[PDB]
């Protein structure tokens, strides 16, 4: 009988094949297509067991498909006929057939767009009396409803979205009364009992996400459900699955936003989703805090001259409270981050404790990105708020206690020489991070700002120390760069990191610090004048506005040479560039005589023999003979 | 600094209003004493404040939560949780050493007499202690261990009567008969364990008939409705109807997993004292797996962690029997709304790992239930592509092992299946090729703005859509794209490129099994002596979909001699010539009456994409 079958539908569906012949109208009859149902059902569920003879698998695989096409076909033709429609959609949620795009791409483009007000309300009407109990439709029949309901109103939105005040003629005052008395004005005395069933969750998400649609895009028009609509949100919070839970919150802070509400509700809602700790539904928490916390000053005035409002304690309270949860401390800077100019007023509590987790966020042996990317935008987060002061006394404020200030320096050293990306370089061989970190440097020290600390700062001997005059790093930078082995790219970074800091920190020096501490300076950069490598000669001499992202920061050999009164340091870069043009190493000689001569002109007239056979032996001649070789080519 | 010790005489003189006010005075000493939690006057405050909570504490448990009761109960709320809030680091300057055995005795009295909103404090208490106040506290562990053998003793007697033999105004019941501190235990053995080493090798022999007979714990409740469902055929999850107790039920299932936590952590090295245990522990994850409630959806990503962890140590050859009752997807996930919208993924993975290392061994019912499943799942509509590639990757590998089967025609029919759901997936990726363009379009746009985000009606951003985004039209958003930062174009790509080169191999697997003697090849050439021969009616219509839906699929890569790179790039040109090869290795009939209807299709497409 299954081969009969078979070739029945194939026969069937081979017929229609060509709808322009007007051969289709046999598809109107009602006992065909329910005699199709059931012999589609029967064969599918002898597919659906390892029932049919091994050599008829396939042709009845794609005899299911035929049927599921020919009987959208047939629901083609005349669309409004909805008892077809929510007959095949009830029998494909049962495990009946086998879902097919045609279903859907005929609901779009015959009732999604249908190009008419009318026709949509009365499937909206039936759909929610579907879904308005009645049972005899199971949870997935219920959530397949809203798969039509929603898109629906989406497009109705998208049509009407124009100046002069669009209304919805299509959302009348029936169908909302309807959807009140069907959603919200439903008190269900324990839904919780109804759990018992499969797939309610997902009912309940599609109607709650409904719900914010319609706040979201028509708040003009539930001024005579606000109540009910509260009440709706506030019972739906109770549910004990964490989804629910928070596209309630989600809901509540659409409405919070978009209406008026007496301030406990507001300050219990924030105050309980701060508390949240579980790393699911993340995102819906932020979004909820994004659409609720820059609308409370309004929810939640305070008294003129008063800095101590209950919400900006409240997040202090949660700091204190659960310290020993790192979860809740980076969820707190991440809603803090988000939003300085609230907080700038209270500061006061807020900018130790944030000194103080530092170091705590982001680990300095490994830390992971997101942990840097937190690090970095509180630092930011905290010289926004000094730039704002500053601004306000231009157009007794609290500062930062001194010790503060220093820990937040080194640690920020400390971070910058550690940092994962490299500067750019012109010489680079063929970085948001690092340049956002050496600007904030830059900005935090200048004169007015923090710059006052300079004077009895050192010149971070452990961390230059420990990078630079390192043995293993003292070889690799004597190493050879043509040897990958010896070519330590984090190595190489780091040093690079630290040269960069050591040259803004020295942009700022005092002229008697570098002469009084000369041997120092001398000690650190001995090791890296000598180097071999492009990088390291262009980080010491070279200073270009395109590379520094607009900030004047001259050279480290410039600013030395200058701090000199017009010494011991001529001398010794004259020896190590004679020592370094003797070697052969002309990398370095050449870049210390051009600083040298852009000081004094005296000393390369010693100094013009060895240029002069430099030039007139190697790089001239290599360069004059690769371009040949290009000719020749 | 007034206000502190006026409340500190106070408190000592002690010995509604008054406990107000002395309750509000303490727990903001609690709060703080971040001022001075570090100082070198600790000493002082130390030794006169253990007196007192010392003297307080040994008055007799109360169980009510009202009124005065409730007062005192948060005045030892904030006082214990200085303790534990405490700097309590090994440096040198610690103070609290040379003074911690009375009050860690006392402690442990405490938790042997308490109630459970107060052991649980005290039992983290006393385990923060000993991870940092080891140093001369070293003795007294007897007593530590020997009352965490006494609570895994009487789970089975507290068990017993809260399931077979059984908010102000209610009664708190005795901490020993309560499973969250059974729960917390484990991780707190563990931390100890890691502490100290002297009193680790006999212990374990103890703790060991412990762990195997709570794990071996059960509800007769669930027990029957297990046992009626197979008895019925069927499988039932969820939870027993029967439980009177549902939040019960739920902390014995958490007590469950975490004990199966402590039983994978142990087996690292001290597997040879759990060799008996072993043929237990599938039916009884299969059991927990079952019978999980729904809302608990850690407990559930903690026994998937749990047996990752499990399977990690080459003991994997144990579960074969059940792998068949594992592949339900009912068995596996459950009706669970976060589990299903979050967690497949990794349950996934997991399972394609397991059956890859042991795909030896299959029968062959299991190959086709997984070749099922895992076709079903390259159809998801998930919003990434992670999840598709591992399962291709899955079916590609095995491939292989499918080519091994006994009789020929199931090992066909499974190749054919495959090449199918191939060719399908290719339809679908078809389908969405300009909403792909489009949102690739906006999301640059929208990373050049370089503006917060808000989530509200904007008239600069009207709100466009299409076909695609029939059920991706609201507000809500369980996981924002920019967290992803994805690109469709790089990701169908990614994909395409990915079943192009394992379309190849699961060719070759296809050429190598035929029936001997069906066709016959008397003569022919030679350069069509080890192609695939034997094709149906129904699988050459297969082949020309797989063909005529993949090359339509370049159009993401968007005269023709192009001599320099231009235009279409290596990429793309090798990619072409990987395709155009698969077609190499079939009937020659199969070529000719594949392409003599295909060609105008060909003829049709290349004009919007002039590289094919």
């Amino acid at each position: 009988k299954f081969i009969a079958i078979i070739n029945t539908i194939n026969m069937l569906d081979a017929l229609c094949q060509f709808p322009t012949a007007n051969s289709q109208s046999w598809l109107d009859n009602k006992e065909h297509i329910e005699w199709l149902k059931t012999v589609g059902k029967e064969l599918e569920l002898q597919q659906k067991k390892n029932s049919l003879t091994p050599n008829l698998r396939l042709p009845a695989h794609q005899a299911s498909e035929q049927l599921m096409n020919i009987l959208t076909k047939a629901l083609d033709r005349n669309p409004n006929d909805l008892d077809a429609l929510f007959s095949l959609v009830e029998g494909i949620t049962s495990d009946d057939f086998r879902e097919t795009p045609a279903l859907l791409s005929h609901i779009y483009n015959k009732i999604i767009r249908s190009d008419s007000i009318d026709f949509w309300r009365i499937t909206i009407l039936r759909c929610l009396d579907i879904y308005s109990g009645k049972t005899a439709s199971q949870r997935m029949k219920w959530y397949l409803l809203h798969n039509i309901v929603n898109p629906i109103i989406a497009m109705d939105v998208m049509r009407t979205w124009d100046d002069p005040n669009k209304a919805s003629r299509l959302l009348d005052r029936t169908v909302i009364d309807s959807i009140n008395t069907k959603i919200w004005k439903v008190n269900l005395p324990d839904p919780q009992e109804d759990l018992l069933q499969p797939r309610v969750d997902h009912t309940r998400m599609e109607v709650l996400q409904l719900s914010a649609m319609l706040v979201k895009y028509r708040h003009a028009l539930l001024q005579d459900a606000r109540k009910d609509f509260i009440k709706f949100a506030w019972t739906y919070i109770r549910l004990d699955d964490v989804i629910n839970k928070h596209a309630a919150y989600v809901v509540i802070g659409y409405f919070i936003a978009h209406y008026e509400t007496p301030a406990k509700i507001v300050s219990q809602i924030y105050f309980s989703l701060l508390k949240t700790n579980q790393n699911e539904g993340r995102a819906l928490v932020t979004q909820a805090l994004e659409l609720m916390a820059p609308v409370m000053p309004k929810r939640c005035p305070f008294p003129p001259g008063d800095r101590n409002p209950v919400w900006a304690l409240a997040p202090r309270r949660i700091l204190a409270e659960e310290s020993q949860n790192v979860q809740q401390m980076t969820a707190i800077f991440h809603y803090l981050v988000r939003h300085p100019d609230l907080f700038y007023d209270t500061r006061d509590k807020f900018a130790m404790l944030i000194i103080q987790c530092l170091r705590k966020v982001a680990s300095p042996p490994n830390p992971s990105n997101d942990n840097r990317k937190l690090a970095l935008n509180m630092m930011w987060l905290i010289w926004q708020w000094e730039q704002r002061r500053v601004e306000s006394k231009l157009s007794a404020e609290f500062q930062i206690p001194s010790v503060g200030r220093h820990k937040m320096i080194r640690y920020l050293v400390e971070f910058i020489a550690q940092l994962n990306e490299r500067y750019p370089l012109p010489s680079a061989r063929p970085n948001e991070l690092c340049k956002k970190a050496t600007a904030l440097l830059y900005n935090l020290l200048q004169p007015q700002y923090w710059g006052d600390l300079v004077e009895e700062m050192d010149l971070f001997p452990n961390v230059t120390d420990l990078v630079l005059a390192g043995e293993k790093s003292a070889t690799l930078l004597s190493a050879d760069p043509s040897d990958p082995e010896k070519c330590d790219d984090k190595l190489i970074t780091s040093i690079i990191n630290t040269l960069q800091v050591v040259r803004i920190v020295l942009h700022f020096k005092s002229d008697r610090w570098i002469l009084d501490n000369m041997p120092q300076i001398q000690k650190i950069l001995e090791k890296c004048l000598k180097s071999a490598n492009p990088e390291i000669q262009d980080c010491l001499h070279m200073a270009d506005r395109k590379y520094d992202g607009d900030r004047d920061v001259k050279p480290t050999i410039k600013r030395i040479l200058d701090a000199v009164p017009e010494s011991e340091l001529i001398a010794w870069l004259s020896g190590i560039a004679t020592e370094s043009m003797a070697a052969g190493n002309y990398v370095s000689g050449i870049n210390i005589l051009w600083s040298l001569g852009h000081r004094k002109p005296s000393i390369i007239d010693q100094h013009i023999p060895a240029i002069m056979r430099s030039l007139q032996s190697k790089l001239a001649r290599d360069h004059v003979s690769h371009y040949a070789a290009l000719g020749h080519q | 600094m007034a206000t502190s010790l006026i409340e500190d005489v106070v408190k000592k003189l002690s010995v509604y209003t008054e406990l107000k006010v002395k309750a509000e005075a303490a727990c903001a000493l609690r709060d703080s004493l971040d001022h001075y939690t570090a100082g070198p006057a600790y000493p002082a405050f130390l030794k006169k404040v253990m007196p007192v909570f010392i003297h307080i504490l040994r008055q007799q448990p109360v169980f009510q939560t009202t009124g005065e009761q409730g007062h005192m109960q948060k005045l030892r709320n904030c006082i214990l949780e200085i303790l534990h809030r405490l700097p309590t680091s090994q440096t040198p300057p610690e103070h609290f050493e040379p003074y911690a055995h009375e009050i860690v005795d006392l402690l442990l009295e405490l938790v042997r007499t308490d109630n459970e909103d107060n052991v649980i404090l005290c039992v983290k208490i006393l385990s923060d202690i000993m991870r940092h106040q080891h140093k001369i506290m070293s003795g007294k562990v007897q007593t530590f261990l020997n009352l965490i053998q006494e609570l895994f003793e009487q789970l089975d007697k507290v068990v017993r009567d809260q399931l077979d033999n059984t908010q102000a105004n209610r009664l708190l019941p005795r901490g020993m008969y309560s499973f969250k501190v059974l729960a917390e235990c484990p991780i707190i053995v563990v931390s100890i364990f890691q502490v100290h080493r002297s009193a680790v090798t006999p212990n374990v022999k103890a703790f060991v008939p412990l762990i195997k007979s709570a794990l071996l714990c059960q509800a007769k409740a669930q027990d029957q409705a297990h046992r009626e469902a197979a008895a019925r055929g069927t499988i039932h999850i969820g939870v027993s109807p029967n439980i009177k107790n549902r939040a019960a039920f739920g902390d014995f299932i958490t007590a469950q997993v975490k004990t199966m936590s402590f039983l994978a952590y142990l087996l690292r090295q001290y597997s040879s004292q759990l060799s008996d245990f072993l043929p237990h522990l599938p039916d009884i994850i299969v059991r927990l797996l079952r019978d999980c409630p729904r809302d608990k959806s850690s407990a559930r990503k903690e026994l998937f962690v749990a047996i990752r962890h499990i399977i990690n140590f080459n003991f994997r050859k144990i579960f074969l029997p059940k792998i068949d009752e594992l592949l339900d997807e009912r068995t596996l996930v459950g009706d669970g709304l976060t589990v299903h919208e979050t967690m497949r993924p990794l349950a996934y993975s997991m399972l394609a790992d397991l059956i890859h290392h042991v795909r030896d061994q299959l029968s062959p019912e299991q190959i086709r239930k997984t070749v099922e499943v895992y076709t079903r799942n390259l159809q998801d509509n998930f919003p990434g592509t992670s999840f598709q590639t591992m399962s291709a990757k899955l079916l590609l590998n095995m491939a292989e092992c499918i080519a091994r089967l006994p009789n020929k025609v199931d090992a066909r029919h499974y190749l054919i299946m495959i090449l199918n759901a191939i060719a399908d997936k290719f339809a679908a990726m078809n389908r969405q090729y300009p909403n792909a363009v489009k949102l690739s379009k906006q999301y640059a746009q929208q990373a050049a703005k370089n503006v917060p985000e808000t989530y509200l009606a904007d008239k600069e951003n009207p709100p466009d859509w299409d076909e695609i985004d029939i059920f991706n039209a609201t507000p809500i958003k369980i996981s924002n794209p920019r967290d992803r930062a994805a690109d469709p174009v790089v990701d169908n790509k990614f994909l395409f490129r990915n079943l192009m080169t394992g379309l190849k191999n699961t060719f070759y697997q296809l050429k190598s099994c035929n029936i001997p003697g069906a066709v016959d090849l008397t003569g022919a050439p030679a350069h069509w002596t080890d192609v695939a021969y034997g094709f149906t009616a129904e699988e050459v219509k297969v082949i020309a979909k797989l063909f005529r839906e993949g090359a339509y699929v370049f159009r993401y890569y968007e005269y023709m001699a192009n001599f320099y790179m231009v235009s279409s790039s290596k990429e793309e040109k090798e990619l072409l010539e990987t395709f155009a090869t698969v077609f190499h290795c079939i009937d020659p009939a199969t070529f000719h009456e594949v392409f003599q209807q295909e060609i105008p299709r060909l003829y049709e497409m290349i004009h919007e994409h002039t590289a094919l």
